[PDB]
């Protein structure tokens, strides 16, 4: 089940959810939460629906006409006719699969190498040895916000993470950072969390 | 016709018997319509008909010497839309007996009527190309004053009605011609839909075996549809009536043309139909329900300002009307005018009428996509915060009643849910459906909150998401998502005892949480001053009252602002803008003022756009951020208190 | 019984009796036609219906 993106949203409306189904190959190459790009072909699905009124109803075009105690009334004459009602939804047959922007043109440090390009890999090498890097990228990251540049250096510590690891008796070592903000408003803090997420 | 496939109109119902009956001239059966003589009087009135009294506003690209709806059927030749909207007022003023069959026997004439406009179009032009042959729709009928008060007599007429639409539901497809293939030789046939239903073959036309013949769905033919749930706008409301939910039903076109909160004159085809004891069981009730199979949507109103969709068309002023609008723009005194316009029996409220036509107006919408900031709200807020009895519920109405896309609520009469949305039962599909609230159904206009003080913080918390990045997160069990709230708030508070104290300071009298007040971008002290001519002008105009601009010049500035004036800051408005909120913060630093943080740089930002709008200037000039300074500062009585009491 | 509709509890099977004085009856005979002697060639037999 996907739901329309909040870029095509008309005004006061609810987005518009659909059902798209997924065969072969593409069976689980969509996840919760991605932003998908599903090609395929719009299509016609029967449906038992309950609406309480008669409509598009499809009968057998053969003239035939019950005969005394067994006439074509009621339930008896509309399976007799062959009465059904034409009622459909309307569902998504995608062949194919893909992610709506591309991160790149199990997980490992080579796999991910290997999968991004030779400039991108260039790009992440470079940037990699380049100097100043943490200030680089907190200023990058939140190019509007002026100050707070602890903030902006424990979000960025934040979204780099920790290690996680494991005890031998079976004990967690959370690995990931947990960060918050407090203070007067209009500080900007919701400003940092919206830049986090977009 | 040229060729040209006639599609079918499927808001005219399944198509009847259409039995011929010679009274002795030759009338369709249980009617008074002879084809030949709709035909040839519709076609008169296409030929020939002038309007009089047709204003040269009221009527844009249109000479009111040449007859009407050529020139429309002109139109409908340069662009490829096959449709032509036809005034009922305008056949009743023509030939009323006609008026009457259209409006008796829709079904029946609406097709004659389509005959006539294409055999003239086609006449005209034995060349243009179109989809489909034109189709004609019927509006402006004498108004149904309320649904109420219709009665079984006029079922499968056509009336008019008006309301807001308060859902619209998914896009549903209905059979036209199905689609049948043999399962044993793959011969192909198709049955067209014939008086709501179809006849399955039962035998194939090649190999003659019997039923061998299979409906294939994805290769019919289908059209679209949509249920829209929309509430009645009674002009007669009897003692003791609630309010009006009306079904009704698009096709083919009018699927998806008015979102949830718009505002429409909807003329269609009053239909009753039966209700199954069950939805698996044939059998039906005594007793019907009705809906509207609609013809026609008009947005157009006379008492509201111009839709969104009105102004995003090119072609809503003609060239006269842009010149006179400029003229009144470059005139010194505009702002002012149009303040005094907005709500002209309000006496003296200069400031909170300017403050409301800046809400008007509107600032500029940015793009800060690229930015990584988010979305800037560009909508302006304000508060009236004032003893009861001091018109600002009065001003929430005439706003409220002014404002295309407004809702009102008042005090604890509303709730989260309620205003952010919720999951009901649709009782015509029996599905479970998402259902929005104020906050949303007024996504691109105003809402006014009421006794905004009476507002429990357990539903005043979800205002500050919608106030800060004009969105509502819901993550409920179920449904996952983020409703665009664009909306511009008019609030109104009472102080804390329902009278202002002159002895607490400005915040303890408000009593509002500094992280919301800091929200709105104006909040307005409406105070009594114990003033002898204040006192007397005011009983002279409420008796004046008692006994005796233009809304459409004001209209038309609105939306020609909103169209085409994107104010954006020049250097010397920006050091303006700087100096005006280090000026402001250090004013505001006071103990009990209302304090300034960059909120408040924002809020002059959005209101000094708005006043370059309102000059029509399409460049911020320090001009309007200086009257932004001298608004915001006159709002909440800055002059007129000390930087140690109120 | 097509009429069940007029009471939940149902008719049983093969249900209905002729009602021998409501019919309208006629009068009908039954003939032994034999071919003409004539008609029958020399050597056979008379064809009948
Ligand atoms: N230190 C700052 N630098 C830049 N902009 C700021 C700063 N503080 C506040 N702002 C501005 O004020 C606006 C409102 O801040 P907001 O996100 O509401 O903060 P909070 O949620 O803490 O009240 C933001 O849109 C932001 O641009
Ligand atoms: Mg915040
Ligand atoms: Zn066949």
């Amino acid at each position: 089940r996907i739901q329309e993106t909040q870029a095509e949203l008309p005004r006061g409306s609810i987005p518009r959810s659909l059902e798209v189904i997924l065969r072969a190959e593409a069976v689980e190459s969509a996840q919760a939460g991605d932003k998908c790009d599903f090609t395929g072909t719009l299509i016609v699905v029967p449906d038992v629906s309950k609406l309480s009124t008669p409509g598009a109803r499809a009968e057998t075009n053969s003239r035939v006409s019950g005969v005394d105690g067994y006439e074509t009334e009621g339930i008896r004459g509309l399976r007799a006719l062959g009465v059904r009602d034409l009622s459909y939804r309307l569902v998504f047959l995608a062949c194919c699969v893909a992610p709506t922007n591309p991160r790149f043109g199990e997980q490992t440090a080579e796999s991910i190498k290997n999968q991004m390009t030779v400039k991108e890999w260039e790009k992440v090498f470079e940037m990699s040895q380049d100097k100043n890097l943490y200030h680089n990228l907190c200023t990058s990251l939140f190019p509007t916000i002026h100050g707070n540049d602890e903030v902006k250096r424990g979000v960025l510590l934040m979204l780099f993470g920790g290690v996680p690891k494991t005890t031998g008796e079976g004990t967690s070592l959370r690995g990931d950072i947990n960060v918050c903000i407090v203070g007067d408003p209009s500080t900007a803090k919701s400003q940092f969390l919206k830049h986090v997420e977009e | 016709v040229r060729g040209t496939p006639v599609r079918q109109r499927p808001d005219l119902g399944s198509a009847q018997k259409g039995l011929q009956v010679d009274l002795q001239k030759l009338v369709i059966w249980g009617t008074d319509v002879n084809v030949a003589a709709c035909k040839e009087n519709f076609q008169r009135f296409l030929q020939r008909f002038i309007d009089p009294l047709a204003k040269e506003e009221e009527n844009v690209g249109i000479d009111i010497t040449e007859p009407l709806y050529m020139q429309r059927l002109g139109e409908i030749n340069v662009i490829g839309e096959p449709f032509l909207n036809v005034n009922c007022e305008h056949i009743k003023s023509f030939d009323k007996n006609l008026y009457r069959q259209l409006i008796s026997y829709p079904q029946e004439v609406i097709p004659t009527f389509d005959m006539a406009v294409n055999e003239i179009f086609f006449d005209r032009y034995p060349d243009s190309i179109l989809e489909h042959q034109i189709q004609v729709r019927p509006f402006n009928a004498l108004k149904t004053k309320n649904m109420r008060n219709l009665n079984p007599e006029d079922i499968d007429q056509l009336i008019t009605i008006s309301g807001m639409v308060i859902r619209t539901s998914q896009l549903i497809p209905e059979m036209q011609e199905a689609f049948f293939q043999c399962q044993v030789c793959a011969h192909t046939t198709r049955v067209e839909m014939d008086r709501g239903r179809i006849a399955e073959p039962s035998v194939c036309g090649r190999c003659h075996t019997t039923h061998s013949m299979a409906l294939i769905h994805n290769r019919s033919l289908f059209s679209d549809k949509q249920m829209i749930k929309l509430q009645e706008s009674p002009e007669d409301m009897p003692a003791g009536q609630t309010p009006h939910t009306v079904i009704l039903f698009a096709h083919n076109d009018l699927v998806d043309k008015v979102q949830p909160g718009d505002r429409v004159n909807v003329t269609g085809i009053y239909r009753a139909v039966p209700i199954r004891v069950n939805p698996r069981v044939s059998n039906v009730k005594s007793v019907y329900k009705t809906h509207i199979d609609v013809i026609h949507y008009r947005k157009t109103d006379a008492k509201r300002l111009h839709g969104l969709d009105e102004e995003a068309e090119q072609k809503l002023f003609s060239e006269k009307r842009v010149e006179l609008l400029k003229e009144l723009s470059r005139k010194p005194d505009i702002y002012e005018r149009l303040a005094s316009a907005l709500a002209p029996s309000i006496y003296e409220h200069e400031d909170i009428k300017k403050g409301i036509l800046l809400q008007l107006f509107g600032g500029t919408r940015k793009d800060f996509s690229h930015t990584g900031r988010g979305k800037f709200r560009a909508e302006i807020n304000i508060l009236l915060c004032g003893d009861p009895g001091t018109s600002k519920s009065q001003l929430l109405q005439y706003v409220y009643n002014l404002v295309p896309r407004g809702q009102y609520t008042s005090g604890k009469g509303s709730s989260a849910v309620g205003l952010t949305a919720y999951v009901m039962k649709d009782p015509e599909t029996r599905q479970l459906v998402l259902q929005t609230g104020a906050l949303v159904l007024s996504d691109n206009g105003i809402c006014c909150i009421d006794e905004f003080d009476k507002m429990n913080e357990s539903t005043r918390s979800v205002l500050h998401e919608v106030m800060e990045q004009q969105t509502l997160s819901i993550a409920k069990a179920g449904i996952i998502c983020q409703l665009n709230a664009r909306t511009s708030v008019l609030a109104a508070a009472n102080p804390i005892e329902s009278q202002w104290n002159p002895k607490k300071t400005t915040i303890e009298n408000i009593q509002l949480p500094h992280t919301l007040l800091s929200r709105f971008d104006l909040i307005f002290l409406m105070l009594d001053p114990q003033d002898e001519a204040y006192d007397r002008r005011l009983a002279h105009h409420l008796v004046a009252l008692y006994y005796q601009l233009d809304m459409a010049v004001l209209k038309d500035y609105i939306a020609y602002a909103h169209s085409t004036i994107m104010p954006r800051l020049s250097e010397e408005a920006s050091q303006a803008l700087i100096e005006a909120y280090v000026d402001m913060r250090k004013i505001g630093s006071s103990r009990g003022m209302v304090s300034a943080y960059p909120r408040q740089l924002e809020s002059l930002i959005r209101l000094a756009e708005a006043h370059a709008k309102v000059r029509l200037s399409n460049k911020v000039e320090a001009i309007d951020v200086e009257e932004a300074k001298r608004l915001h500062r006159e709002a909440l009585k800055q002059s007129a208190t000390d930087p140690r009491t109120g | 019984c097509n009429t069940d509709q007029a009471g939940r509890p149902k008719c049983p099977l093969d249900p209905y009796f002729i009602m021998p004085d409501k019919c309208k009856c006629v009068d009908f005979q039954t003939l032994k036609l034999q071919e003409l002697p004539d008609a029958v060639p020399h050597g056979e037999m008379p064809r009948h219906m």
